[PDB]
């Protein structure tokens, strides 16, 4: 039930994003 | 346009100072960690090494101001990378007009092998769209990632 | 050819992750 976007939250959840692609490739 | 303003400087100015809470002047691992922390996540440190240092020209760690606006707007290890993020638009286009359409990314990104549904890449568009015409300039896209 | 991967692939990489956090937080 998100009301409105904040700035913050998709600067670290674009963040999250780039420690998810290595983690899923180096997965060994 | 044809005449710059200060108001870029001062939004890049604190958009930067938002993560630098210690007021030094960098963007370190620990920084990263102590973030996610707070919030309710513990990082595994080599990922947030790596996940850094593809991009820092220097490639130290340690994400200094310019290094940071770096990061954002430039993006690559190499100098003048505006234009390495105007070259990275035409390969993910089939065209490239200061722009990347929605269509263009769903095919440059299933070529490789993600049958995905399309509302999924417009969610992350329509988070931070100014123009508003479903495609993602040069400025949009900076501005995205670096959301103040 | 190619051996080391430039910017492009490193793009890739982000976009796909960046994708997942969609996929992550906004699913029911
Ligand atoms: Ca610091
Ligand atoms: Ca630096
Ligand atoms: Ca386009
Ligand atoms: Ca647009």
């Amino acid at each position: 039930g998100s009301h409105k976007k904040t700035d913050s939250e998709v600067q670290l959840e674009m963040i999250t994003a780039w420690k998810k692609f290595v983690e899923e490739k180096k997965k060994k | 346009a044809d005449q710059l303003t200060e108001e870029q400087i001062a939004e890049f100015k604190e958009a930067f100072s938002l993560f630098d809470k210690d007021g030094d002047g960098t963007i370190t691992t620990k920084e990263l960690g102590t973030v996610m922390r707070s919030l309710g996540q513990n990082p595994t440190e080599a990922e947030l090494q790596d996940m850094i240092n593809e991009v820092d020209a220097d490639g130290n760690g340690t994400i200094d101001f310019p290094e940071f606006l770096t990061m954002m707007a430039r993006k690559m290890k190499d100098t003048d990378s505006e234009e390495e993020i105007r070259e990275a638009f035409r390969v993910f286009d089939k065209d490239g007009n200061g722009y990347i359409s929605a269509a263009e990314l769903r095919h440059v990104m299933t070529n490789l092998g993600e049958k995905l549904t399309d509302e999924e890449v417009d969610e992350m568009i329509r988070e931070a769209d100014i123009d508003g015409d479903g495609q993602v300039n040069y400025e949009e896209f900076v501005q995205m990632m670096t959301a103040k």
